[PDB]
Formats: C-alpha cells, sequence, structure tokens
C-alpha cells in the first residue's frame, strides 16, 4: 500500500522552531516527488512547494519562498517541512503529498493524513463553564457556554453521555483574547424541565474537567 | 500565477442528481487540470486528471470535460458519500495552484429556525464579563441574518457566530451567536434582543429579555 504518514499535532509559540515530517511506505521514495500543501482553518488548499527526494531539489511558491524550508531524508524515507521562526499566521493543517505523473501532468495521487499546527502566544488554560438557561412552549433549549480555553479541543457530553439526542455542540470561535469559546445546547420536551441536565466538559490539554448542572431557572 | 476560479462556491443537491462544477483558468492550461475531493477532517483525494481521465478506484459516476480555459466536473447520479468539497488544480506551470473549492451540500425543504436567547449567568458576571447567547435551531437553508439590539439599538463588532455542519438526520443547520460585553456595560442597559431573518420566516423573529427582571 502506498502510504504517507505524518507526525503529530503541534502547539507552539511565535518565534519557535518546528520541523514536521512525512514518511512514505509502499513505494520507491526516491522515485516520486513530494509536495507540501497548507490548509488554513476554514480555507482552501495552498501549494507551498515540492522536492525530488533523490537529489533534494526543491521548488517553492513565490509566497512560501524563504519563509519555510522543505527537505528530504531518504535514509528512512521521510520528507520534512520546517520553520525557523513561527508566526501565528502559520496556524494551519499541513499535508504532504506524493506527486504521481500521469496524463502529462503531476497529480497528487496519495496524501498524508495531515498535521495540525497551532501557533499562538496564549498559554494552556482550562475553560470556565456557564449555564445557558432561558429567562423565566413546544421545545425548550438549554446549554453550556464553555469559555476561555486553550488550546482546542474540549469535548462536551450531557448527563454522562446518557443524552445525545438533540444536542448541538458548535465549532469553537477564537476570541480577541487568544482563547477559544464554544457553546453546547440541547433541545428537550418543555414538559421535562423533573429531568436534570448537566453538561460534562473535558479538557485534556489542561488535564481539567468541569460538570455544570443547568437549572431550569 | 495562474488564477484558478471555480463556480459555484457551494451548491445544494439531492441524491440521484446530476451535478456540475465549473473551473476557469486565468489563462490557457491545455488539459492539465485535476479534481480532488475532500471530506471534513480528512485528506483530499484525486478523482480526475488530464481534464477527463478517471483515477483508479474512483467510481465512473465521476467525469471531467473541457480544455484551455473552461473545465467541468460532473457527478452523474449523486450518492450520499459524494457530499464533500471539490477542488480543481492546474498543473500547467509552477506554481501549482488550487481553485478555492466547491462545497456540495444536501438539498432539503425550507425549514424555519426555532430561536432562543440566553442571558449571562450570575457566575460569569462575577468575573466581570457578560456573554449573551442567541440560538437558531434546525433551519434550512444556511443563509440567516442575526442582529443584536440592546436598548433597541443595533450592535456591531461585539458578537461572534458559528454554525454546525448539516445534521446527519434532518440535514438542517444550527447557529449560535454570542454578544460579549463588560459587566459594567451590560448593567447600564435593560433590553437585550436577538432579531432573526430567514427564508422560512414570513418576517423577522425577535427574542428578548429585560435585564434584572428575569
Ligand atoms: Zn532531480
Ligand atoms: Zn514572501
Ligand atoms: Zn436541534
Ligand atoms: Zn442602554
Amino acid at each position: 500500500e502506498v502510504q504517507l504518514v505524518q507526525s503529530g499535532a503541534e502547539v507552539k509559540k511565535p518565534g519557535e522552531s518546528l520541523k514536521i515530517s512525512c514518511k512514505g511506505s509502499g513505494y520507491s521514495f526516491t522515485n516520486y516527488w513530494i509536495s507540501w500543501v497548507r490548509q488554513m482553518p476554514g480555507k482552501g488548499l495552498e501549494w507551498m512547494g515540492r522536492i525530488d527526494p533523490s537529489d533534494s531539489y526543491t521548488n517553492y511558491s513565490p509566497s512560501f519562498q524563504g519563509h519555510v524550508t522543505i527537505s528530504a531524508d531518504k535514509s528512512i524515507s521521510t520528507a520534512y517541512l520546517q520553520w525557523s521562526s513561527l508566526k501565528a499566521s502559520d496556524t494551519a493543517m499541513y499535508y504532504c503529498a506524493r506527486e504521481l505523473y500521469q496524463g502529462y501532468m503531476d497529480t497528487f495521487d496519495s496524501w498524508g493524513q495531515g498535521t495540525l499546527v497551532t501557533v499562538s502566544s496564549a498559554s494552556t488554560k482550562g475553560p470556565s463553564v456557564f449555564p445557558l438557561a432561558p429567562c423565566s412552549e413546544s421545545t425548550a433549549a438549554l446549554g453550556c457556554l464553555v469559555k476561555d480555553y486553550f488550546p482546542e479541543p474540549v469535548t462536551v457530553s450531557w448527563n454522562s453521555g446518557a443524552l445525545t439526542s438533540g444536542v448541538h455542540t458548535f465549532p469553537a470561535v477564537l476570541q480577541s483574547s487568544g482563547l477559544y469559546s464554544l457553546s453546547s445546547v440541547v433541545t428537550v420536551p418543555s414538559s421535562s424541565l423533573t429531568k436534570t441536565y448537566t453538561c460534562n466538559v473535558d479538557h485534556k490539554p489542561s488535564n481539567t474537567k468541569v460538570d455544570k448542572r443547568v437549572e431550569s431557572k | 500565477d495562474i488564477q484558478m476560479t471555480q463556480s459555484p462556491s457551494s451548491l445544494s443537491a439531492s441524491v440521484g442528481d446530476r451535478v456540475t462544477i465549473t473551473c476557469r483558468a486565468s489563462q490557457s492550461i491545455g488539459l492539465y487540470l485535476a479534481w480532488y475531493q475532500q471530506k471534513p477532517g480528512k485528506a483530499p483525494k484525486l478523482l480526475i486528471y488530464a481534464a477527463s481521465s478517471l483515477q483508479s478506484g474512483v467510481p465512473s459516476r465521476f467525469s471531467g470535460s473541457g480544455s484551455g480555459t473552461d473545465f467541468t466536473l460532473t457527478i452523474s447520479s449523486l450518492q450520499p458519500e459524494d457530499f464533500a468539497t471539490y477542488y480543481c488544480q492546474q498543473g500547467n506551470t509552477l506554481s501549482y495552484t488550487f481553485g478555492q473549492g466547491t462545497k456540495v451540500e444536501i438539498k432539503r425543504t425550507v425549514a424555519a429556525p426555532s430561536v432562543f436567547i440566553f442571558p449571562p449567568s450570575d457566575e460569569q458576571l462575577k468575573s466581570g464579563t457578560a456573554s449573551v447567547v442567541c440560538l437558531l435551531n434546525n433551519f434550512y437553508p444556511r443563509e440567516a441574518k442575526v442582529q443584536w439590539k440592546v436598548d433597541n439599538a443595533l450592535q456591531s463588532g461585539n458578537s461572534q457566530e458559528s454554525v454546525t455542519e448539516q445534521d446527519s438526520k434532518d440535514s438542517t443547520y444550527s447557529l449560535s451567536s454570542t454578544l460579549t460585553l463588560s459587566k459594567a456595560d451590560y448593567e447600564k442597559h435593560k433590553v437585550y434582543a436577538c432579531e432573526v431573518t430567514h427564508q422560512g420566516l414570513s418576517s423577522p423573529v425577535t427574542k428578548s429579555f429585560n435585564r434584572g427582571e428575569c
């Protein structure tokens, strides 16, 4: 099986150095070029550059020119992407890709699974969790506001995973502060508010966990 | 330096539809166009190369056409696993450049949001910040206008929103909007309102509460 596998996710501060990797297996590494592609959160794909692993010849986009160095180490069939000084603007998913020439063009026929790189001045912080209850019907909404954490992600469950139906946990937004925030809500029968509702908020990075009972009041 | 522009940016389609996505090159590029599909959280996947050559393993319901400046991707009978984002890429010259992508979403019938508003908790207010939350539940299509009014005055630049992906059961969206204020600003005003405009509503729906008296 042709297969490119990338190193793990990174959380870094601006000014730091980073080298991420991509190891090919199931083919002749020196025989196929390797492209790197940036995908910013919510955005499309950006070709950064390429390299012929056999002699380490490199091509860069006029955009990524100089700001990033691509390299190859055929000793153990591994390609590299590296920065000397990261900026918060470098925050993105990064994919390595195998260039397979066919029909007279270079095609990205095989892709690594992606490396998430988050760059921020912020420091690790568990979230505060606030109830979302209606002021003083058909369906009724209640929720939890999970505020001021870093980095992503948190996971929310309701009533220890006992409640999954009708829950929406929204994608996190990045605040001015550099900290994330997100809401989780659930709609329930208005004749239940009887039933107790508690959101469980787990934040692995801060090794932290918060249960919040959401009172009908 | 060849600009790749895809159309449309997004489209809704039903299972069994024929779907066409177009790609225009800022200059000629011959036949050197490739199509990629990407699902959320996953790496892209090659579908077509050389404008019309079907990549090994890819279902024949996928086909490409065009030459020079104009190219099309056709999906002849959309299957459930085809809802995704599609990228074209020119391979004429370096740098390699990708189109901005076309997202294929699921068509369904118009559905009006259920709307809810949530005051700040007392717990948050102690930290000295006030978050007001407005929720739009299960609506279709995605386009929705949410406006915050405080003391009946339109707010700007002090709120953020996010939207879910289409629900796996009913294919609707849900939306959350957050107005953030300092506790002292929060306490000066009385009336907090979320005004929602959307296709399935005859006219805007307003949800509100009065600070202190709730
Ligand atoms: Zn060479
Ligand atoms: Zn530059
Ligand atoms: Zn819902
Ligand atoms: Zn006022």
